């Protein structure tokens, strides 16, 4: 039905450090050749109150994509915490891959991602500022939230 | 409810 179909994403290195770039091996199957291109993105949700704390960590442009399945590690560096709200930096947030071919998004996938510390004082007094150096952020993988919008691929 | 803001991602 769909020109693309995402198969899979594993999320590699994880549990890591907050300061670790993401890493996230996608596979995908093409039915027929591609003429234009895919654009992979990685969101990072900084805040889930406000939108405009949302990071685009990276962009790929992948193309033209021949038919069979395709495999690629999609890498983007960690968020910038000097947009990373302090309430929102310890706890659970979101980490969003979104597709586009055309410029029409066809999947979005999201994982939560608990930040949190690992030292035993920190955990029981978080420090009033969030120390972004002693975070450790666990992508919850086992659980993605995925939705696939049915796009015109002509 | 915190995360009703993502409802265009289950």
């Amino acid at each position: 039905m769909a020109k693309v179909q995402v198969n899979n994403v594993v999320v590699l290195d994880n549990p890591s450090p907050f300061y670790n770039p993401f890493q996230f091996e996608i596979t995908f199957e093409c039915i027929e050749d591609l003429s234009e291109d895919l654009e992979w993105k990685i969101i990072y949700v900084g805040s889930a109150e406000s939108e405009e704390y949302d990071q685009v960590l990276d962009s790929v442009l992948v193309g033209p994509v021949p038919a069979g399945r395709h495999m690629f590690v999609f890498q983007a560096d960690a968020p910038n915490p000097g947009l990373i709200p302090d309430a929102d930096a310890v706890g659970v947030t979101v980490v969003l891959i979104t597709c586009t071919y055309r410029g029409q998004e066809f999947i979005r996938v999201g994982y939560y991602v608990n930040n949190e510390y690992t030292e035993t004082e920190l955990r029981e007094n978080p420090p009033v500022k969030p120390d972004f150096s002693k975070l450790q952020r666990n992508i919850l993988a086992s659980n993605p939230r995925v939705t696939r919008f049915h796009i015109n691929w002509e | 409810e915190k995360a009703a803001r993502l409802q265009x991602x289950a």
